[PDB]
Order: structure tokens, then C-alpha cells, then sequence
């Protein structure tokens, strides 16, 4: 049950330093693009 | 001779921290019978009381027992004092905090992001 | 007059995050007992 605190990035009330990491972290393409293209080549 | 020991664990309720401290203090009193057989032989089966069976008004205190109670009272308080031992200030390590608020923000945040 | 040239170390970020920090800028000077 413990919470995790935010850290966001659009307020910075108190004007605290986060380490890019911290700050940071908190594709699909189909097979028949292949079967276009080279359908367009030929 | 003897031998035993007890391990620390989570806090997990402030129930259970409460009950070891109780624990110790209970083990430390040394009671004195002969105290007590004098009180016993004043009042007698008035020392067997139910929840609800027997009454007399109140017991008065001898000061000198009174000031047994009040050094256990300050000695609990600084025992209790102690309880979140502090890291020395260690300016070793890189710096990216702008006041010590940030600088334990930035703990917390290191706990919780791995 | 000024001369282009290779520096030598560098100005990385943690400088500057370290400098502000030892800037100190408004902590506060205690309020003074009398």
C-alpha cells in the first residue's frame, strides 16, 4: 500500500531538481507493408 | 547462565513497536513482597477485586514512589527521542538538489524508481 | 584581446547544479536571540 509521489511535468511548485531519469519515466508495424512495397516495385 | 535474543522487523503497526517497548519495561521491574505483604496484611480480600466487585476511594502515594515512576517517565521519553537515527551530513557524494526539502524529495524518488 | 582555443576541462551540468547549491542564495541568517 505505500504510494509512489508524482513527479510532473507541467507543475514544479516548489522548484525542485530531478534527475532526467526520474523526471522521464514515471512500435507496431504490420506485415502487409512489405507485400505493398514490393507488389510497387515490380 | 543464559541466553536469548529478538530480531527487529517492520513497524508494522505502531501496536507492535508499543508492545516490544512494553516488552523490556515490564522485564526490567524488580517488585518488592515485603511492600506488598504490608499493604496485603492492612487491607486484605479488598486485594482481590473483580472489574466490578470492590471499592475503596484511593490509594495516596508516598512521593518517594511517585519519583520512581517520573524517572522511568523521562528515561522512556529519551529512549524515544532517539528514534529515527540521522545519516551524517556526507557532501562526498554529487549534488543535484537546490535545499535539503529537495535534497529528500530526491531520496524518496530514489527509493521509488529503481 | 581574446583567443579561441580548447578549454580544458569542461562546464558540465553538475558544476552549475553544485555552484547554485553552494550559492546558498536565501537560506535564512537565524532569527537572533537576545
Amino acid at each position: 500500500w505505500k504510494i509512489p509521489p508524482c513527479i510532473s511535468n507541467w507543475k514544479n511548485a516548489k522548484g525542485y531538481t530531478i534527475p532526467l531519469d526520474k523526471r522521464l519515466a514515471a512500435v507496431h508495424i504490420n506485415e502487409n507493408f512489405a507485400k505493398l512495397a514490393e507488389a510497387l516495385y515490380i | 547462565k543464559k541466553k536469548r535474543k529478538n530480531p527487529d522487523l517492520g513497524f508494522s503497526d505502531y501496536a507492535a513497536a508499543q508492545l516490544r517497548q512494553y516488552h523490556r519495561l515490564t522485564k526490567q521491574i524488580k517488585p518488592d513482597m515485603e511492600t506488598y505483604e504490608r499493604l496485603r496484611e492492612k487491607h486484605g480480600e479488598e486485594f482481590f477485586p473483580t472489574s466490578n466487585s470492590l471499592l475503596h476511594g484511593t490509594h495516596v502515594p508516598s512521593t518517594e514512589e511517585i519519583d520512581r515512576m517520573v524517572i522511568d517517565l523521562e528515561k522512556q521519553i529519551e529512549k524515544r527521542d532517539k528514534y529515527s537515527r540521522r545519516r551524517p551530513y556526507n557532501d562526498d557524494a554529487d549534488i543535484d538538489y537546490i535545499n535539503e526539502r529537495n535534497a529528500k524529495f530526491n531520496k524518496k524518488a530514489e527509493r521509488f524508481y529503481g | 584581446v581574446k583567443n579561441k582555443a580548447p578549454a580544458e576541462v569542461q562546464i558540465t551540468a553538475e558544476q552549475l547544479l553544485r555552484e547554485a547549491k553552494e550559492r546558498e542564495l536565501e537560506l535564512l541568517p537565524p532569527p537572533p536571540q537576545q
